RNA sequence: GGACUUUUACUUUGAAAAAAUUAGAGUGUUCAAAGCAGGCGUAUUGCUCGAAUAUAUUAGCAUGGAAUAAUAGAAUAGGACG
RNA sequence: GGAUAGUGGCCUACCAUGGUUUCAACGGGUAACGGGGAAUAAGGGUUCGAUUCCGGAGAGGGAGCCUGAGAAACGGCUACCACAUCCAAGGAAGGCAGCAGGCGCGCAAAUUACCCAAUCCUAAUUCAGGGAGGUAGUGACAAUAAAUAACGAUACAGGGCCCAUUCGGGUCUUGUAAUUGGAAUGAGUACAAUGUAAAUACCUUAACGAGGAACAAUUGGAGGGCAAGUCUGGUGCCAGCAGCCGCGGUAAUUCCAGCUCCAAUAGCGUAUAUUAAAGUUGUUGCAGUUAAAAAGCUCGUAGUUGAACUUUGGGCCCGGUUGGCCG
């Protein structure tokens, strides 16, 4: 078999210098855990909506309900 | 919008269909060579076809001419690496009147034939085409690898495949067990 | 000219030619083992012959 | 002579009156001309699709002497109404009215084949399947 | 010593030029289509060849040639040279 | 002069009557984006190029403009034209020739999947974003490699060169099997590792995986052109076959089939187009008395073409290249 290799003066500049991929194949990094890029976006859109906190807007949106 | 990773097809068909001459001359080729089909023939026989055309051209130049010598030389000179090009023969109109069989000649296959191995061209591809054969550390199982010069004293069985040490197949080794379950015990 | 003429025959002898099933065989051998019997076959035992040599025969002459 | 110009500067004329004669030459006018798309019941297109308006039993030309079964076909494309040769032993008896069919050319180049005239076409498909599959009983005609 | 064709055509040799494709050299992708890689060794901190070349027949530019074919010039001398 | 980033009839004012054309202007067609390039291989040519790169253009049709260095921008706005969605009927909103997907069209073209790991771009920017791109999926578009069996044993025929008087017979090697023998291998399947961003496949490899109803190859053809049946059964100018010639009306080598045989074979056939064959577009390179074709005749303009002659001969220098001979 053939393949390429790395050694990293210091275990450190190995962690900087890495890829983050590599990184968790060894354990050296945890495998984050995240909604899928569809997931995502849609929520990068469904904000695209709002302007401002919204945390005000839902101000606006509660107070109609409640009279 | 990449880049096209280019192709070339390897044969040619003959223009009259049906010569039943150049069909007995063909079939002749096939059960002298162990041949799977016509384009094995038909590969070659274009593959040939370029050669010379190559060598007519440079022939049509002055010789000491810069090109013909580069690339006279360099055509006869893989010609001659592989077993195609006889010792001296070594000229460029040799190159033309150079035949077939000449190139069909160095094939893997005809090889392991031409050297103990199989007794027959046919047990040779059943062979090749199953790991029981190696051209030094290099296993090759394709019939048409075509055996250079310096190549030829190192087409030798695997270090596996019962052929050359390393177990025996699993068709020995299912043998083996029958005679031991049963019989033994 | 006449373009309506009977179509009431239509598949006629398809239709009547008794039917009689293929009889089994051995399997030819496909791939190089196919051109090795056609090679030793045609030329190398030589089979039957009229000075010409003759592939598909039915029953001779006699 | 040769009757044809030599000048070095003839250049024009040879390479008008060449010109000026292709047209003598069939195919050439036919492509230029466009008729392919014009004239032609297909499209120019290898093939066409179409309904079976009725089935037609069309004698054959001298000296032979047989009814060639045909169907009336109105072509999908353009209702251009074509009438197509259905090949094989009691094959009109899988093709229908209204029923759709895909027809080809007769590899005649548009002229008609053999003793059947005025057809040029025939009859590749027939409800969607082939009809060599439903000849040689591969496949069934789909219940209508 | 530089510049120099009356005015052209023609022809030579070059320049400025894209890559991919084509032709074509090198290279054992296990063969091949390909790819443009690769190769050597103490393989415990290395060394090392490459990634060429041909092709464009229009026109333009530069240049060697002046055979062929056109073209200009002294005739009321309103000619040429100094 | 005005306008422009700026030249310019680009626009205006004034002034002239000019500009293009048989060396084809102008107009028409194009099932026309231009080129790099593709197919076809004696050559010369013929045909194609929507489409991986360059350039142009457009974003349902048109026009208009904002912002900005850059847009006459469309995943920007404004209007008209054409479509057309939501609605509490007041109103509001959309532009897939981006990626997937749907409808329609048709002979004709794939998943509403994963990801920024590579390639590279953007930004305030190593980080964010990217249906650019990459990955897998569908995928017999084309292309490459090339399994579907291999080797013995036995008994007959004998290729047996012989010995040799004869069913006598040396002895390898062809040919045949309702006769046997063990070896081999991956298609698969699958611990693992590898591969990957994660997977998947390939490469590698444990445990498995070959004896016929299997691991069973097909497609077309068998009168000529053209390779291969005058064998059998069916049909009887019917059904049907046949690019073309032709086959079929009772002994069909051509239909329907069985058997065998041929050809190409993981591919083979059909249709349309095109190229070679085509010296049947002919410059190379055709034809024209009678096969298709010399205008009834002459003049004549464009066009094509157009006698000969002007430094020829002699005499030298310089350094070159394949061959004489030889080591
Ligand atoms: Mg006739
Ligand atoms: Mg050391
Ligand atoms: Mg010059
Ligand atoms: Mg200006
Ligand atoms: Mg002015
Ligand atoms: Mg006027
Ligand atoms: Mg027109
Ligand atoms: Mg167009
Ligand atoms: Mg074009
Ligand atoms: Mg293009
Ligand atoms: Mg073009
Ligand atoms: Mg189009
Ligand atoms: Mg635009
Ligand atoms: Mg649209
Ligand atoms: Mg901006
Ligand atoms: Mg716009
Ligand atoms: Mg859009
Ligand atoms: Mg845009
Ligand atoms: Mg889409
Ligand atoms: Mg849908
Ligand atoms: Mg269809
Ligand atoms: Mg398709
Ligand atoms: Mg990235
Ligand atoms: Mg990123
Ligand atoms: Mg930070
Ligand atoms: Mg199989
Ligand atoms: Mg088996
Ligand atoms: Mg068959
Ligand atoms: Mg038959
Ligand atoms: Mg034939
Ligand atoms: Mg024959
Ligand atoms: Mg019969
Ligand atoms: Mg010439
Ligand atoms: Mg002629
Ligand atoms: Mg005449
Ligand atoms: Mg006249
Ligand atoms: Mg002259």
């Amino acid at each position: 078999s053939v393949g390429f290799g790395l050694v990293y003066n210091s275990v450190a500049e190995a962690k900087k210098f890495e890829p983050t991929y590599r990184l968790v194949r060894y354990g050296l990094a945890e495998k984050v855990e995240k909604a899928s890029r569809q997931q995502r976006k849609q929520k990068k859109n469904r904000d695209k909506k709002i302007f401002g906190t919204g945390k005000r807007l839902a101000k606006k949106v509660a107070r109609r309900n409640a009279d | 919008p990449r880049a096209p990773r280019t192709y070339s097809k390897t044969y040619s068909t003959p223009k009259r269909p049906y010569e039943s001459s150049r069909l007995d001359a063909e079939l002749k080729l096939a059960g002298e060579f162990g041949l799977k089909n016509k384009k094995e023939i038909y590969r070659i026989s274009f593959q040939l076809s370029k050669i010379r055309r190559a060598a007519r051209d440079l022939l049509t130049r002055d010789e000491k001419d810069p090109k013909r010598l580069f690339e006279g030389n360099a055509l006869i000179r893989r010609l001659v690496r592989v077993g195609v090009l006889s010792e001296d023969k070594k000229k460029l109109d040799y190159v033309l009147a150079l035949k077939v069989e000449d190139f069909l000649e160095r094939r893997l296959q005809t090889q392991v034939y031409k050297l103990g191995l199989a007794k027959s061209v046919h047990h040779a591809r059943v062979l090749i085409t199953q790991r029981h054969i190696a051209v030094g550390k290099q296993i090759v199982n394709i019939p048409s690898f075509m055996v250079r010069l310096d190549s030829e004293k190192h087409i030798d069985f695997a270090p596996t495949s019962p052929f050359g040490g390393a177990r025996p197949g699993r068709v020995a080794r299912r043998n083996a067990a029958r005679k031991a379950e049963a019989s033994g015990e | 000219a006449k373009v309506h003429g009977s179509l009431a025959r239509a598949g006629k002898v398809k239709s009547q030619t008794p039917k009689v099933e293929k009889t089994e065989k051995p399997k030819k051998p496909k791939g190089r083992a196919y051109k090795r019997l056609l090679y030793t076959r045609r030329f190398v035992n030589v089979t039957l012959v009229n000075g010409k040599r003759r592939m598909n025969p039915g029953p001779s002459v006699q | 002579g040769k009757g044809k110009p030599r000048g070095l500067n003839s250049a024009r004329k040879l390479r008008v009156h060449r010109r000026n004669n292709r047209w003598a030459e069939n195919n050439y006018k036919k492509r230029l001309l466009g008729t392919a798309f014009k004239s032609s019941p297909f499209g120019g297109s290898s093939h066409a699709k179409g309904i079976v308006l009725e089935k037609l039993g069309i004698e054959s030309k001298q000296p032979n002497s047989a009814i060639r079964k045909c169907v009336r076909v109105q072509l999908i494309k353009n209702g251009k109404k074509v009438t197509a040769f259905v090949p094989n032993d009691g094959c009109l008896n899988f093709v229908d009215e209204n029923d759709e069919v895909l027809l080809a050319g007769f590899g005649r180049k548009g002229k008609a084949k053999g003793d059947i005239p005025g057809v040029r076409f025939k009859v590749v498909k027939v409800s969607g399947v082939s009809l060599l599959a439903l000849w040689k009983e591969k496949k069934e005609k789909p219940r209508s």
